[PDB]
C-alpha cells in the first residue's frame, strides 16, 4: 500500500475525435485558415495522447500554411526542450512573444528551457514574470524555486516561503510547496494528495505532479536511486501533457 | 565631391535594426559557450570596445566626446536588449564628423615642408593611449601621422611632389569613404562590439586540394612525407591510397605535415586518427551546458603500424590539433615543430530571419547572421586544446619563443581548462627515446647553416621587440635599417648559392620571382624520423 | 519502496513516422481493395500497439467492410470485446477466426482467455490445452492453462503445471514465473532473474508487464486485494500495450474498481 | 395428391445446415445463463426430447425403430458440434414413413361400424408410454384414436356420414402435410430438441393498449382502478396523467390491476415503481457470469403516497412481477390475488449470419436465429422471481390451489435461487393490518355467491384431476357430463339474473354472444382496498 493510480488510458472521446479529424483533413471542406487551426487542434490532441512526433508534424504543417501562429511555436519550443535542444527552443519562444507578447505560457516554457539549459539567471527572469501574472498558482512558485535553487539555495527557500505566505493558499499545489519548505513530511503530503483526489484521473494527475517535485527534491540532495524511481512513477501516470511528465522524462534521459 | 562636415549624411537606424538587435542579444546571452551575464560591468566593456572600433589609434575623438557618452556606458546592455541604438549611432555620427576634421587638417599639413632629420619616434600602438584633450592635441598627433605616412612613401623612392600627390589621393578617398558609409555599417559595428567582447570568433554578419606524397632519401634510408593541406571531407580515403603506395616502397618511417593546416572537418581528424591506432576515443566535445560527447573511430583497422612523426606549427589549427594531440596522447607518433594555434572551440552560424518576417513586415530587407561559439574541444587525457595547443615532443627553435600569432594572443580568447580523462589504451610509449632524439637533433642543427641563421634572427628579433611598436621618423636611420635588411638577405642567399655550386647574385632584385626558400624544418624532421626508425627497431620487448 | 521499475515505454520515432505515412497512403486512392484492407489491418495493429484500441477497432471494422473474410481482424475484435467484458460476442468473433482458418492458433488462446473471464472454466481449459499442445515450451501457455484449471481443481492444476515445466526445455524466461507459482523460488529470486535477463529498458518493461500480472493474479487468488491491485497497476505502468498481460491487468483492475 | 410411402420425398440436409448447427451449439454451450455441459448425459436427453417431437403421443414409431438409433444417443453432442445431422434426418424420414402408415390405416378404419357403448377409456397423455412393439400394437392404438376423434365429433351433433367425411378430410390433409415438409422443418426440429432441453424459453428460429381508469364506489367510499394491460414504453407517463385525475376525485385508495399482464419493458417496472416510493433499487439483474446490475429510479418524486393495492394473477409475468415484488418488499402496497407466473429470466435473439457468408457461399440462403436466456431477475430482498413468483398478501381462493400454468410447470425451467439483499429503505410496514384484512375478507367471501361457486368448482376440479387425462369412449357417459355442464352453467347464470332483476334464460344458447362475466376478484379487491384505507387512516 503505496499510492498508485491506474495509468491513464486514451478516453473514447479523444479517439473518436482523432478519427473525425483525419476525415476532415482528408476532405476539401476547410479554408487554409480553418486547416491550420485544425492542424493545431489535432496536434494538441496528439500531444495529450503522448504522440509528440505526430504532433510536431501537424504543428509544422500549420506553420507552413500560416507562419504567424504563436500557439504553434510554443509547442515546437516545448518539443525542442524535451529533445535537449535548448538553444532552438529559445528561438521558438522568442517567436511566440514577438507574435503576441501577452502569451504568458511562453514565459514558463522558455524559463524551463533556460533552466535545463544551465542559464539560471535568465530562467529566473522569465519565471518571475510568469509568477507575477498569477501568484496564487503554486506551480509558478515551484519552477521559480527550481531556478533560484541553483543561484542561492537558502534565498530561493526564503522567496518560496514568502510566495506561500502571500498567496490565498487555496490550490492543492501549495502542499508541494509546504513540503519543499519543511512545513510537512512526505507522508502528510501523500495523505493530503489522496484526500484531494476524487477519482483515478485526479489521482493520476496529482501523482504526476507530485512525484516529479519529490523527484527533483531528492536529486538535488544527491539521492539518485530515489529520484530515478520517483521520476518513473510520475511518468507511469500517463499524464502526457503535464510539464511535470515531460521533464520527468527529460530527467530520466539525463540520468541514463 | 565633399568639402564640409554638414554634407556628411547623418546616419539613422533602419526599421528592422531594433528587432535584429533583440534577436542577436537573445542568441548571444542564451546560447553562447561562454556564460557571461549582460550586466553593467559587461556593458561598460562593450562600450570601450565600440570606442576602439570607432577610433583604433585614439586620435579622432576627444576625451570630452568620450566622457559625454561614458556616463551612460553601463546602460548599453539595456539598449541592446530593447533595440535602442542611440548611443551607437550618436557616437558613429560624431566619429564621422571628427574624422572629417582630421582628414581635412591632414590635407592642409601636407603642403608644408617635410623634414625627416629629427630623432622623433612614432608609436604604432596607441590602443591604451589617453584620449586627446583638444584640437591642439589632435593636430600634433596628425602632424606625427602625416609625417609617418610621408616618410613611409619616401623610403620606397618617391619624390616630395609624388608623396603629396599620393597622400592627397589617400586622404580625399578616406573622406569619400565617410559619405558612402550606411546605416548597416553602423549596426554591424555595434553588433561587432557586442560579439567580440564575448570571444574573438563570435561575429555579426550583415546580409551579403588533395594530399600529396613524396619520398625523402638520406644515405640509403627512405622517409615518406604526406603533405596535408586541410582536413577536407574525403581526406582519410585519399591518405589510405597514399599509405598502400608507400608500402610498395620500403620506408623506414612516415611524416605527416600539418603546418599551416587550419580549420577543417572534425570527423576527418577522428577517422584519420583511426588509420594509425586500433580503437578508442579521439576527442571529447563539450557543449554550452556541461555535456560531454566522446567521438571515436569504430573501424578497428590500423593501416600503418610503423614509426610516425607529426609535423606541426603555430598555424596548425582546430582539426589538425585534434589529430596531433590524439597521436601524442596514445603514444603513437612523435610530434615535431612548434606549439600549435590553440583553436579549441567551434562556432556555428545562425540566420536572424524568421519564417513570418516576410509576411508581417514585407518591406524589410533580408536580415543576416550571427556566428558564435558552441563547443570546446578536450583531449583524451582531459586537457583542452584551447590556448596551449599541442606542445611538440621536439620543439624547433622558433617554437621556443613566444610568437605574435595564436589563440593565446587573441582578444578575449576563452581560457584553457580541463575535464576528466576518457577511457583509452596507449598503443606505444616513445618517452625513452626523447633524450637521444633531442641530443642528436641539437648536434645536427648546431652545424646546419639554415638553423644557425634562424637562431641569429631570433636573437636579433628578441633584442628588437622592446621597441617593436616604436618606429623612427629619421629618414637616414630608417634607410640604413632597410639597407642592412637587404644586405643580410643578399648574403644569406649567396651563402646558400656558394654551398650549392650556384652563381652568386650581384644585387637582390636580380633574384628570380619563382625562387623557392628551402625547407629546413622538413629536412631536419626527415633526420628525426630516421633516428626514431633506429631506436624503434633496436627495442627488444 | 525500492521495487523494480522501468521507464514507462513511449512511442518510438519509427512507430510515429509509419503512422504519419499510413495516413497519407490511405488518403490517396492508389490502392486495390485487397491492399487497402491489408493496410487498415496493419494500421490497426500499430494503433493497438500504441494503446489506441478505439482507433484500432475502427480500422479493423473498416477492413472487414472491404473484405469480410480476414481471420486476423476478427481475432483483434474478439480481444477487444474481451477487454470490454462482452465475452458473449467475443466467443462469436473467435469462432469466426477459426471458421475462416482453423489453423489460427492464437484464437484458441484468446477464446480461452475470454471463456476464463466469462466463467466457463471447462471450455476455457479445452481451448488453452489445445494452444498448449501447439507449443509446449512456451511457458505462458502453461500459465494461462493453469489459471483456468485453478478454478476447477487447485491441487491438480498445480500438478499439471509441475509436469508441463518438467517436460519442457526450461529455456524461455517465463518458466521462472512458473517456478514461482510452483513454490520453487521466492518473489525476490524471480525479480533477480528478471533484471539479469533484461538487457535494456524495453526488455525490462516487458518482463515487468508479464511478471507483475502473474504476481497480481497469484495474490488475488490468495485474497490479498491490496497487493493484487498494486501489482496490476505496476504491470500497466510499463505501457506494453499489446501484451495480453497488459490488457488483462486492466480488466482485473476494472473488476476490483466495480466491487 | 399421394397414395404410397415411396412418393413422400426423402428429406436431406441443405449445404448451410452443418455450419448453422456449429454456430447454434457454439452460442448455447458458451453464452447461455444456464451453465450445462454438452456431455453424454445431456446428449441422451436431447435424443429423448427429439423423439417426443417426432412422436408426442408415442403411437407412430416402433420400440425397435427407436432402439436402432438409441445405441448412439450419447453421441448427439458430437454430432451437433461437428454439424453431422444424420441421426436427425434419418429418424425424421423414418417418422414420415411411419406416420403415413398410421394415417392410411386410419382411413381404412373409418368405414367400420362405430359403437360407443363400451366402458373403454382413452389416455390423452402418452408422453411417458412405452414405445409400441409392432404393427398390431400401433393398429390398436389407432383404433382407439380414431374412436376418440369420431366420438369427439359425435358429441358436437354430427351424423356418422359427416364424421367419416370430416375425418377423411383430416387424415388425407395430414398425409398432404408429409409431402410438403422441407429440410428446414427437420433442421428446425433438431435445433428445438437442443434448445428446449436447456430451458423452455430457448429456441431456434428458421428464417422468415393504454392504461384505463375507472372509479368503484362502495357505500360512500371511492376506489380508483388502473387497468394496466402491459408494461409498454410510455406507460409510466400515462399513469401520472391518470393519478392526478383521481386526486381531483379524492379517492380513499387505489388498485393497480396487473392480471394477465405478461412480458413487457423492465425500465417501465422500475419507473412505475418510482411513482409510489422514492428509494434506490427496484431490481437486481444477474448476467451469465455472476455479475449483478442494480436498477434504480433516481428521480425520487412520489406522485401518490395513498393506500395502494396491487392485483395480480397466475398470468402476471416478468415486468409485472418486478413491480409487484418491489411494492411488496418496500411495504408500500398490499398484493392481492394469485401467485404469479414466475417468469424470472430474460432472453435475447441472436442472428446466425456472418458478414462473410454472402461472399464465401453466395448460394446460401439467409440463416435465421437463436433465442436464449442471458439474465435472471432478483428482488431487492435477494430472492429471485424465477419460479415462486410473487406470493400475494391475500390469496384469492383460486390461488390456494396448485395450478397447471406457470414457470414451475414448464419443462426444464431454471430453478429458483437467491443472492444477497440490496441496500434499501422500506417506506411502510402493513403487516400489522394483515390479520384483520384476512378476517374481514374471509367473512365477505363466505356470504358472496360468486365466491361460494368458485369454492364449489375448486372442490369439484380437485376430485376430477385424479382422472384428468382419462376420457371415456362411452357416448352416453360423455353426453350426460356435457348436459350436467350446460345445466350447471345455465343455473349459475339464472341465479345471477334473478338476483339482478334480469329475465331468466330458458336455454343456454339464448345467451348473448357479447355477455360479460362478472369480476368477483376485482369487486372483492375494492372491499380489501377500503379496509386498508380505514386501517391506514387510524
Amino acid at each position: 500500500s503505496e499510492v498508485l493510480a491506474v495509468p491513464l488510458q486514451p478516453t473514447l472521446q479523444q479517439e473518436v475525435i482523432l478519427a473525425r479529424m483525419e476525415q476532415i483533413l482528408a476532405s476539401r471542406a476547410l479554408t487554409d485558415d480553418e486547416r491550420a487551426q485544425l492542424l493545431y487542434e489535432r496536434g494538441v490532441l496528439y500531444d495529450s495522447l503522448g504522440l509528440r512526433a505526430l504532433a510536431r508534424n501537424d504543428f509544422s504543417q500549420a506553420l507552413a500554411i500560416r507562419p504567424d501562429m504563436p500557439e504553434v511555436f510554443n509547442y515546437l519550443g516545448i518539443y525542442l526542450t524535451q529533445a535537449g535542444n535548448f538553444d532552438a527552443a529559445y528561438e521558438a519562444f522568442d517567436s511566440v512573444l514577438e507574435l503576441d507578447p501577452t502569451y504568458n505560457y511562453a514565459h514558463l516554457n522558455r524559463g524551463i528551457a533556460l533552466y535545463y539549459g544551465g542559464r539560471d539567471k535568465l530562467a529566473q527572469d522569465d519565471l518571475l514574470a510568469f509568477y507575477q501574472d498569477d501568484p496564487n498558482d503554486p506551480f509558478r512558485s515551484l519552477w521559480l524555486y527550481l531556478a533560484e535553487q541553483k543561484l542561492d539555495e537558502k534565498q530561493a527557500k526564503e522567496v518560496l516561503k514568502q510566495h506561500f505566505e502571500k498567496s490565498d493558499k487555496e490550490q492543492w499545489g501549495w502542499n508541494i510547496v509546504e513540503f519543499y519548505l519543511g512545513n510537512i513530511s512526505e507522508q502528510t503530503l501523500m495523505e493530503r494528495l489522496k484526500a484531494d483526489a476524487t477519482d483515478n484521473t485526479s489521482l493520476a494527475e496529482h501523482l504526476s505532479e507530485t512525484n516529479f517535485y519529490l523527484g527533483k527534491y531528492y536529486l538535488s540532495l544527491g539521492d539518485l536511486d530515489s529520484a530515478t524511481a520517483l521520476f518513473k512513477l510520475a511518468v507511469a501516470n500517463n499524464v502526457h501533457n503535464f510539464v511535470e511528465h515531460r521533464y520527468a522524462l527529460l530527467e530520466l534521459s539525463l540520468l541514463g | 565631391d565633399i568639402t564640409r562636415a554638414d554634407q556628411i549624411p547623418v546616419l539613422k537606424e533602419e526599421t528592422q535594426h531594433a528587432t535584429v538587435s533583440e534577436r542577436v542579444t537573445s542568441r548571444f546571452t542564451r546560447s553562447h559557450y561562454r556564460q557571461f551575464d549582460l550586466d553593467q560591468a559587461f556593458s561598460a566593456k562593450i562600450f570601450d570596445r565600440y570606442l576602439n572600433l570607432l577610433d583604433y589609434s585614439h586620435n579622432v575623438l576627444l576625451a570630452s566626446d568620450v566622457e559625454q557618452f561614458a556616463k551612460k556606458k553601463t546602460e548599453l546592455g539595456d539598449e541592446l536588449r530593447s533595440g535602442k541604438l542611440d548611443v551607437f549611432y550618436d557616437l558613429y555620427n560624431l566619429a564621422q564628423k571628427r574624422r572629417f576634421e582630421r582628414y581635412q587638417y591632414a590635407l592642409s599639413v601636407l603642403e608644408k615642408p617635410m623634414d625627416f632629420t629629427g630623432n622623433d619616434t612614432y608609436n604604432l600602438d596607441r590602443s591604451k593611449a589617453p584620449w586627446p584633450k583638444n584640437e591642439a592635441e589632435l593636430n600634433a598627433l596628425w602632424d606625427s601621422k602625416v609625417k609617418f605616412d610621408e616618410l613611409s612613401l619616401k623610403l620606397t623612392g618617391k619624390t616630395d611632389k609624388e608623396i603629396r600627390e599620393t597622400l592627397t589621393r589617400r586622404y580625399k578617398f578616406a573622406i569619400r569613404r565617410l559619405a558612402q558609409t550606411n546605416s548597416e555599417d553602423v549596426f554591424s559595428l555595434a553588433m561587432t562590439a557586442f560579439a567580440r567582447e564575448i570571444d574573438p570568433h563570435t561575429n555579426y554578419l550583415s546580409p551579403r586540394r588533395a594530399v600529396k606524397m613524396s619520398v625523402k632519401t638520406v644515405g640509403k634510408e627512405k622517409v615518406g612525407v604526406l603533405d596535408i593541406p586541410g582536413f577536407y571531407v574525403g581526406l582519410t580515403d585519399d591518405v589510405k591510397v597514399q599509405l598502400q603506395k608507400l608500402e610498395k616502397q620500403n620506408v623506414s618511417s612516415v611524416i605527416i605535415d600539418l603546418r599551416s593546416n587550419g580549420g577543417g572537418a572534425l570527423t576527418e581528424a577522428v577517422s584519420l586518427s583511426g588509420l594509425f591506432i586500433p580503437a578508442g576515443p579521439i576527442v571529447q566535445v563539450r557543449d554550452n551546458n556541461g555535456k560531454v560527447r566522446e567521438d571515436s573511430d569504430t573501424d578497428g583497422q590500423v593501416f600503418y603500424k610503423g614509426p610516425l612523426v607529426v609535423l606541426v606549427d603555430r598555424f596548425s589549427a582546430s582539426a589538425s590539433e585534434i589529430f596531433a594531440a590524439a597521436m601524442q596522447d596514445y603514444g603513437r607518433a612523435l610530434v615535431v615543430g612548434e606549439p600549435t594555434f590553440g583553436k579549441g572551440t567551434v562556432q556555428q552560424y545562425r540566420s536572424l530571419n524568421r519564417i513570418y518576417d516576410q509576411m508581417l513586415r514585407p518591406e524589410w530587407p533580408a536580415l543576416g547572421s550571427v556566428q558564435y561559439t558552441i563547443q570546446k574541444f578536450y583531449r583524451v587525457n582531459g586537457g583542452s586544446t584551447q590556448r596551449k595547443g599541442v606542445t611538440p615532443d621536439i620543439i624547433m627553435p622558433t617554437g621556443n619563443e613566444e610568437t605574435e600569432t595564436g589563440e593565446k594572443f587573441e582578444d578575449n580568447a576563452l581560457p584553457w581548462d580541463s575535464i576528466d580523462a576518457a577511457t583509452y589504451v596507449k598503443s606505444g610509449d616513445l618517452t625513452a627515446f626523447e633524450p637521444e632524439l633531442l641530443k642528436e637533433h641539437n648536434a645536427r642543427i648546431a652545424k646546419d647553416p639554415e638553423f644557425q641563421n634562424i637562431m641569429k634572427d631570433i636573437a636579433r628579433f628578441n633584442a628588437m621587440k622592446d621597441k617593436r611598436n616604436i618606429v623612427s621618423l629619421n629618414y637616414a636611420v630608417r634607410e640604413k635599417e632597410n639597407n642592412e635588411d637587404d644586405a643580410t638577405r643578399l648574403a644569406r642567399l649567396n651563402e646558400r648559392f656558394k654551398r650549392e655550386g650556384k652563381p652568386e647574385l650581384k644585387k637582390l632584385d636580380d633574384l628570380p620571382k619563382d625562387y623557392q626558400e628551402p625547407d629546413p624544418y622538413l629536412d631536419e624532421t626527415v633526420n628525426i624520423a630516421l633516428d626514431l626508425a633506429k631506436l624503434e627497431k633496436a627495442r627488444p620487448a
